[PDB]
DNA sequence: GTATTACACACCATGTAATAC
DNA sequence: GTATTACATGGTGTGTAATAC
């Protein structure tokens, strides 16, 4: 599952060039790890760890999934052809 | 997509254990290895081996393959630009 | 199977000897022999050389060796007492 | 031109046990 | 108690060179 694109510019900056301007300072490594996990997994189910609280997003955007970063904040992405296209950092 | 930082999986695990409130010693006893071993793993001083990956998956979830794949991408990053491949021919006809 | 078998497949189908493969990727033919026969592991540094010679990515080659390592370890480690957080 | 393998050797993961905080 | 790490060790990948064709 390779990552192909992003919606939250703030994540793309940390993933591509390694710049923390668009993410909270305390959450930098935690997000960098979850992203490395999303890029490394061959299929959803390798991203099913209890700490992630991985659940699908249904009704609106069926096929998109949600992983938890800390407390409320979450990382949301679409899964297609064994890959992960859109990548966003938001709440619920 | 060329991630800029590729962390050793041990260091990722260490962060998760901080986030889960699990000590090295508790982790060791759970997965069946010595605290020495956990320390070196978590510090990124030693590799996540196949046999560790079996134990870790049982405690932390995902599959052993996932854990080993993290270690491989990491091993590869460190080896980037350390091996001259410029003289190796790519066997086969050009597409 | 050992990732050796797949490499052997590529070599035979491409008419490349072990000895010429070794010289191309920068290791001794002894090393290619042992690799192909599955006596030794496809290491990360070999995976970089093999990808340059045969194509695909080093990750792909390493993944074959990992699946193999795991298969050999099957039912050898008691995880029954490990708690899943 | 080709392949296989005993040997010596170097590296690395792991267990034990000493030790700083 | 918790974590770290020197040390001894065992396992294993590699080159050299012999042995084969
Ligand atoms: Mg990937
Ligand atoms: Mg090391
Ligand atoms: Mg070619
Ligand atoms: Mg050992
Ligand atoms: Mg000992
Ligand atoms: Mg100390
Ligand atoms: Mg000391
Ligand atoms: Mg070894
Ligand atoms: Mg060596
Ligand atoms: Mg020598
Ligand atoms: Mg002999
Ligand atoms: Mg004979």
């Amino acid at each position: 599952m390779m990552i192909k694109s992003f919606k939250h510019k703030g994540l793309k900056l940390l993933f591509e060039k390694g710049v923390t301007s668009g993410v909270p300072a305390q959450d930098v490594d935690r997000i960098n790890d979850r992203l490395q996990a999303i890029d490394t997994a061959t299929e959803i189910g390798e991203l099913n760890r209890q700490i992630y609280k991985l659940h699908p997003l249904k009704g609106d955007r069926e096929g998109y999934w949600s992983i938890t970063v800390r407390a409320n904040w979450r990382i949301t992405f679409q899964f297609i052809n064994g890959d992960a296209y859109i990548l966003n950092y938001e709440d619920y | 997509m060329r991630q800029f930082k590729v962390s050793h999986p041990g260091e990722m695990i260490a962060r998760d254990l901080e986030d889960m409130g699990v000590s090295g010693r508790r982790f060791a006893h759970n997965i069946g290895v010595t605290p020495a071993t956990v320390s070196r793993l978590l510090a990124g001083k030693t590799a996540l081996t196949p046999s560790l990956s079996i134990r870790i998956a049982a405690a932390l979830g995902s599959t052993p393959e996932f854990w080993l794949r993290l270690q491989s991408n990491y091993d590869l990053r460190q080896l980037e630009n350390q091996i001259d491949t410029s003289g190796i021919v790519l066997y086969g006809e050009s597409n």
